[PDB]
């Protein structure tokens, strides 16, 4: 539930999330993808 | 301990990797047994319970330490001695401990960082840590450098009270936790005036060597706890021993036996083969725009260009592209005529469907042909996406070398994963200097498990992770195997041009079955399994061979005339000679060329004046 | 504040310069006011009652200190702090006090070297000093290095008896002389086990800096009495601050603001304009055999060689000629094809009349023409002798530059004395980068003082000593002044070629009254006051000028035919063209050259086929 | 009166001399000439 701006902010089917505690936006990447935007495949684990 | 075990470090900031467990598991896999964190130490979303004991073995973090959004109650970063702050969190802090509370306002309680004595660069940030105890009593003027304490923003709110007090022995009530062991060990603001850097005690006899970071166990250059700059084996150096020293007496340069090379933050005896060795005596990753990379008998060296040096293209993730995470429709302009990417290449999905977040239009697949000029890549090649209509990695058709001076996650120099191609097509790849190669998740990809990678590698430990592709049995089933002309060395595709090494011989960039010696239209000769056409002035011998070299000097018989050793098409008629005298020749019986009479200015169709009528 | 005063220092060893007074009076002229002896301190043959009080200002001697054969009673080398030992006496000692006794066995008695605390290199030697007092009680273990302690040979005697006793306050009864001031100050063997080098006291809070010579006023690097290696203004560095530093994070090279160049034993902001600047950041006097000297870029640098480097010729007094004191018939072989003398040149009388001590035959004056290839000399040029049958410095007529990176006695870069020459003859000498010029003791020299030497100099305060050259008005009496075609700049002789700058114009290497415009045998034109011949195909114009340039393009009228823009002797008839097609032309009415018809193979005497009959 | 070896050893009319006190040989250079063998004219004075 992030603004239109951060729409498509997270890659590889990750979900953007608003951390009210820090007043920031972060990504909840799916298992196997790392990076601030889930941009990198975790090559050192599984395919 | 001599050297230490290192981990790459994370760089996800506030990002959560999967579910709390997943996340924690990723954190665990990364920092397990790690003693030195080359990158960053981000501990986030660590829930209650959860054993964070593996952190105890972390002694130094190069980048920054992030501790935010943790409901866990304790973090044993006790052995952490120094935070270099090679990078910052939010452009300020080398250490940022943020909002570590549960929904019930009870999370991070104890942070026993009792050995954290040095923070080379950056500030410190504490905020919203309801359960944090004792840390509020630390004199950070000793841990942090004066230059940054102006940016230091940190206040502790103890609206609970489950905290204890510091052992009466603790200096000025400074403690990271209970017990006598958690008393802040000041080694900065307790030093006498004669002290240059840190110190063991207050007496001048305890002064630490100039090049010590967190303190020392003795005055000497070897008694340091952590090096502040460079590490030359046993001792800490400010500057690695020069290869050559200046001689004050002879006003010349002398060779230095103690001479070492500058690799990273350590002083080595020689540079890694894949790195560039400069005259100074230091291993680098690139040469100034003033020069190129000239291999010098076995070591990559830098000289100078004889004018306008070839364009050097910075790879994605560096310099002009530090922000961009994938070659895209926008930045692709700066890769036009590149022959050597001086960095990394990231071809990601987002680049193709376009990114709305970074305001970049979708990449036109037709424009990947730009890279067809790329010859070598000093860093790594990452390709997580690729045009579907394309069956081949065409763009990198002429890629010859991957140096892997940098690798992704610090391990892989070539990563072709999650693609849809049916063939690699890197028929020019002849060397992967360093880094592992991972090629997996490519549904219908063949030939991949046929390459003799042991030939392209050039460093100890280079592994190859090739899994979950097109079944080998399936590849051979649909007749998608290596061409018959392909040597056991492997193949980059089905075609005879995709061979790693040739069976018999080769026509330039293609493997064949034999050279055209006795037959074939263009006559050739064989040297080094290569077929080169003889000089056209050679007569196609229907019996034996045709020639034994490139130049006409090796023809068995000329097709026309013969001017001495060399076989010529037509006898010389205007060639400059001696005394500014023109040269004219005529063919005779055996089509042999001979000098005409010096009188014949218009040449002569025969010997003497009786050969040039009027 | 005030840079120490420096003297060159003697190097005669046991040699005596004239009478005892002469020898003394010279010893005084060299060390008067001197604070730093760059070379050797040789006090010898000083007799009784002579005043050596000027030797109190010497603070440091870079070479060695030889004190032998002195009947004088007291030598006040009291302010002497350190002896570097850059050279040894007898290849073993940096300090030799030998046979200082009178005939009556009563010579040197007191040697108050109460401040000599450091002897970096070399050993010590005392012998045959009957009157020597107190020195026998010096614990040299503190002053001398342990590496040379083994090669130390010294034994004292008290055949005088009139020696006093050491003040009680003197450590272990060690003293150089009487009074409490002459007590040996130990700063080496009385230091904590954790003292790297020297110290002020016994407590570990008194340790001097690692880069201190004798002692120190404080612990820090800038509290030294004398630097142990280099001198970076206030402080004593081990290595001059690199111009560039390695970046452990970026694995690349960065510029160091604190960077300084290395000049001798000091760290400067820039190199003397006459020296060579390396990429290392150090001023040297020559490049390796891998390089030449490329100017421009502002200064003199070292760039590598495209292939085989030109032959470098080590001057007299360096390398292969360290012992040879003059260009002799033996070592002259190695000066065949020299365009650059990387060192000095010594033309001494001992070379011509041969030397029976070094076993070398006399020099054939005909063999000095070998030096006519020498274009520049890096060091200095000393000529104390020269063939009589020759009236000119002919061998150096091509000498263009004298760098003066090294000077005679450290002052003179050009010395022409005691010669029978009538004229210098250095018509190519364009610059004397540094050093002073002395041209004296020359009876028959009449053109010397006419040259504006200030123009030739390149550094501040370059002096010119031209005296005792018979003929300021005596030469003018014999009509031996500058030619009429010699600009007021002066002249290296009578001949018009011996001019510095011309009055009107010049014909190459010679001055003239006017260029051959209008008349003359060869037609010429004028640019930058030089007369250049017109292309032979320029018709001799008896009216106006003939041409406006060298090429046939600037002629006013051709002598024969005219092929377009150019003036040709004969229209082309066999010149290579496009598509391998030959070229034949013909001369029409106005002698203009036009291409023939493509068909005409044997050329043509007219337009088209109607021009080349059959 | 030096050995036939050190004959012509001292240049510029310098006279050879045996130093019995040190068992060495040295030159007594004429006024104006310096060096271990009087080989150099003391340029930094006159003529
Ligand atoms: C050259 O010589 C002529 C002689 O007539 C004189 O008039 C002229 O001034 C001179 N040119 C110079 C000195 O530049
Ligand atoms: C971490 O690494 C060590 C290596 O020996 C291993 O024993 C352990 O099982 C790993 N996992 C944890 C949670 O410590
Ligand atoms: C730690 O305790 C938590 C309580 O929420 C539990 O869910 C989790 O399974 C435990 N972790 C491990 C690694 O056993
Ligand atoms: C101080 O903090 C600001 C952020 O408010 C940051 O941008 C700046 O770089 C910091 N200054 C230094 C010297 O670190
Ligand atoms: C601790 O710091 C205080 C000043 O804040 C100082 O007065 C005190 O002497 C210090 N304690 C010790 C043991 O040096
Ligand atoms: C694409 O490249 C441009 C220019 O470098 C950059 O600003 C943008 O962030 C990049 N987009 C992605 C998704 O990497
Ligand atoms: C994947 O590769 C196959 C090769 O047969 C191709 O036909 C198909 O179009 C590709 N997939 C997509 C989604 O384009
Ligand atoms: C390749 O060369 C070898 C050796 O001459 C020959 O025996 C073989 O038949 C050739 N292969 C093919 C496919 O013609
Ligand atoms: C020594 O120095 C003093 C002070 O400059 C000077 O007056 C005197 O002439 C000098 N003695 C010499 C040059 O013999
Ligand atoms: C040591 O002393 C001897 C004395 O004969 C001398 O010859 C030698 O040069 C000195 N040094 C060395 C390294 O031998
Ligand atoms: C001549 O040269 C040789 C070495 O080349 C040297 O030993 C000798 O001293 C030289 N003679 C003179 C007079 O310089
Ligand atoms: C790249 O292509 C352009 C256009 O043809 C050409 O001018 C340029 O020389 C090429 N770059 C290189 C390095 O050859």
């Amino acid at each position: 539930e992030c603004p239109l701006s951060h729409d498509g902010y997270c890659l590889h089917d990750g979900v953007c999330m608003y951390i009210e505690a820090l007043d920031k936006y972060a990504c909840n990447c799916v298992v196997g993808y790392i990076g601030e935007r889930c941009q990198y495949r975790d090559l050192k684990w599984w395919e | 301990l001599e050297e230490k075990k290192v981990c790459q470090g994370t760089s996800n900031k506030l990002t959560q990797l999967g579910t709390f467990e997943d996340h924690f598991l990723s954190l665990q896999r990364m920092f397990n047994n790690c003693e030195v964190v080359l990158g960053n130490l981000e501990i986030t979303y660590v829930q209650r319970n959860y054993d964070l004991s593996f952190l105890k073995t972390i002694q130094e973090v190069a980048g920054y330490v992030l501790i935010a959004l943790n409901t866990v109650e304790r973090i044993p970063l006790e052995n952490l001695q120094i935070i270099r702050g090679n990078m910052y969190y939010e452009n300020s802090y080398a250490l940022a401990v943020l909002s570590n509370y549960d929904a019930n306002k009870t999370g991070l309680k104890e942070l026993p960082m009792r050995n954290l004595q040095e923070i080379l660069h950056g500030a410190v940030r504490f905020s919203n840590n309801p359960a944090l105890c004792n840390v509020e009593s630390i004199q950070w003027r000793d841990i942090v450098s004066s230059d940054f304490l102006s940016n230091m923003s940190m206040d502790f709110q103890n609206h609970l009270g489950s905290c204890q007090k510091c052992d009466p022995s603790c200096p000025n009530g400074s403690c990271w936790g209970a017990g006598e062991e958690n008393c802040q060990k000041l080694t900065k603001i307790i030093c006498a005036q004669q002290c240059s850097g840190r110190c063991r005690g207050k007496s001048p006899s305890d002064c630490c060597h100039n090049q010590c970071a967190a303190g020392c166990t003795g005055p000497r250059e070897s008694d340091c706890l952590v090096c502040r700059k460079f590490r030359d084996e046993a001792t800490c150096k400010d500057t690695c021993p020069p290869l050559m020293l200046y001689n004050p007496t002879t006003y010349q340069m002398d060779v230095n036996p103690e001479g070492k090379y500058s690799f990273g933050a350590t002083c080595v005896k020689k540079c890694p083969r894949n790195y560039v060795v400069t005259d100074h005596g230091s291993c680098v990753r690139a040469c100034g725009a003033d020069s190129y990379e000239m291999e010098e008998d076995g070591v990559r060296k830098c000289k100078k260009c004889e004018g306008p040096c070839r364009k050097v293209c910075n790879g994605i993730g560096i310099g002009e592209f530090k922000d961009s995470l994938s070659i895209n429709a926008t930045n692709i302009k700066h890769f036009k005529n590149c022959t050597s990417i001086s960095g990394d290449l990231h071809i990601l999905p987002v680049a193709f469907r376009g990114d709305s977040f970074t305001h970049t239009p979708p990449l036109d697949p037709q424009e990947l042909d730009i890279l067809k000029t790329v010859k070598e890549i000093t860093g790594f090649l990452l390709i997580q996406a690729w045009p579907e209509n394309r069956t081949d990695l065409h763009a990198f058709e002429n890629l010859e070398i991957i140096r892997g001076r940098t690798k992704q996650h610090g391990q892989f120099s070539l990563a072709v994963v999650s693609l849809n191609i049916t063939s690699l097509g890197l028929r020019s790849l002849k060397e992967i200097s360093d880094g592992d190669v991972i090629i997996s998740g490519n549904k219908n990809l063949c030939y991949a498990n046929t390459i003799n990678w042991k030939k392209l590698f050039g460093t100890s430990g280079q592994k190859t992770k090739i899994i979950s592709n097109r079944g080998e049995n399936s590849c051979k089933a649909t007749g998608q195997v290596c061409h018959a002309l392909c040597s056991p060395e492997g193949c980059w595709g089905p075609e005879p041009r995709d061979c790693v090494s040739c069976r018999n011989v080769s026509r330039g960039r293609e493997c064949v079955d034999k050279c055209k010696l006795l037959e074939g239209e263009p006559r050739e000769f064989v040297e080094n399994s290569e077929c080169i056409q003889c000089h056209p002035e050679c007569l196609p011998q229907a019996m034996n061979i045709t020639c034994t070299g490139r130049g006409p000097d090796n023809c068995i018989q000329c097709a026309h005339y013969i001017d001495g050793p060399h076989c010529v098409k037509t006898c010389p008629a205007g060639v400059m000679g001696e005394n500014n005298t023109l040269v004219w020749k005529y063919a005779d019986a055996g089509h042999v060329c001979h000098l005409c009479h010096p009188n014949c200015t218009y040449g002569c169709t025969g010997p003497g004046l009786e050969g040039c009528p009027t």
